[PDB]
């Protein structure tokens, strides 16, 4: 099923040694604006560059000032036309079915290490939020969170951390918004442990 | 550069001496796919998407011979100037939070390779593992250098410890990310 993506081409130029080609379409609002730029890069340098919002090839550094011109004769038209051919089309075609679909659930988990963990696992897309309450108000003092934890499979963590003191009769909640979620999660700590 | 969503449709990477390409697709910086360019196959990370799109790989090996003639000109115009080594750095992290009788992922990040060259394996209690390990692609970073992680499972244990290994050119010694359940 669906479609069949197109790839942005890379363009051919008239002790270890590297290149790499990257390609990027920026999306704003889906398909509403896009910005699409080729990086040519040499080693760790990027010497040529096509940005949309430009119009044309550019030399960023001199090893690429042998490329511009030829570059703008040969190649422009073909890659200015892949802002819709390359970013609109895999957008429009291949990732609404696919990437902007995927909604995975977070998992939350209270654990002791005193210190409150608030676990919040395999979730995606990236959009959180996660706040610890004591006795039914917002805790904000002694509390830090990650940064979000990409786990390289399609999926985030983050975890967030309160310094606490384990009183008799106090109650400790981890609340959890998502766009996976319809309502909020939430899951409680008493002590003794829960 | 800032949007909603970032999609790159064919990042090329090839590397001498060796010929060493690679070939992928990331979008919100996750990876798509890549193209094994021996067996001309796309490799898709979710085998899902496999079943709702698709892409032919023979868009690969030709963005990647474009790269073997890249690299050829540019190697020559710039004098054959080579790569200079970086110092790769790992950090192990459990995928979700450690409880004994639940199977569960150690994830070695690895950030900061240059040249996107590089060994990295698992040691359980001081001795090599090959079963349960799985690898990504290089991904690309801002300032062009790359990262990859590495994925062993595992069954919680007081028993148990482990170490990512790290081994790269940029490195004076193989680095060993130690890590314990407490």
């Amino acid at each position: 099923r669906g479609y069949g993506g197109r790839a942005s081409d890379y363009k051919s130029a008239h002790r270890h040694f590297v290149v790499q080609f990257q390609p990027f379409c920026y999306f704003t609002n889906g398909t509403q604006r896009i910005r699409y730029v080729t990086r040519y890069i040499y080693n760790r340098e990027e010497y040529l560059r096509f940005d949309s919002d430009v119009g044309e090839y550019r030399a960023v550094t001199e090893l690429g000032r042998p490329d511009a011109e030829y570059y703008n004769k040969q190649y422009l038209e073909r890659t200015r036309a892949e802002l819709d051919t390359v970013c609109r089309y895999n957008y429009e075609e291949t990732e609404v079915p696919t990437s902007l679909r995927r909604l995975e659930q977070p998992n939350v988990v209270i654990s002791l290490s005193n210190t409150l963990v608030c676990s919040v696992t395999d979730f995606y897309p990236a959009k959180i939020k996660v706040r610890w309450f004591r006795n039914g108000q917002e805790e904000t003092v002694g509390v830090s969170s990650t940064q979000l934890i990409r786990n390289g499979d399609w999926t985030f963590q983050v975890l967030v951390m309160l310094e606490m003191t384990p009183r008799r009769g106090e109650v400790y909640t981890c609340h959890v918004e998502h766009p996976s979620l319809k309502s909020p999660i939430t899951v409680e700590w008493r002590a003794q442990s829960e | 550069i800032e949007a909603d969503h970032v999609g790159s449709y064919g990042i090329v990477v090839y590397q001498s001496p060796g010929d060493i390409g690679q070939y992928t697709f990331e979008f919100d910086g996750d990876e798509l796919f890549y193209v094994d360019l021996d067996k001309k196959e796309t490799i898709w990370m979710l085998p899902e998407f496999a079943q709702l799109r698709s892409f032919d790989p023979q868009g690969g090996l030709q963005n990647i011979a474009t790269g073997k003639h890249n690299l050829g000109v540019l190697t020559k115009r710039s004098n054959s100037t080579p790569a200079t080594n970086e110092a790769p750095q790992a950090t192990v992290f459990p995928k979700s939070p450690v409880l004994l009788g639940q199977p569960n992922t150690l994830i070695c990040f690895v950030d900061n390779i240059f040249p996107p060259v590089i060994n990295i394996t698992w040691l359980r209690n001081s001795k090599s593992v090959a079963d349960g390990v799985y690898e990504t692609s290089f991904f690309v970073n801002r300032d062009y250098s790359f990262h990859k992680l590495s994925y062993l499972t595992f069954i919680p244990s007081d028993d148990d410890i482990y170490d990512c290994k790290v081994e790269h050119w940029g490195l004076e010694e193989p680095v060993l990310k130690h890590w314990e359940p407490e």
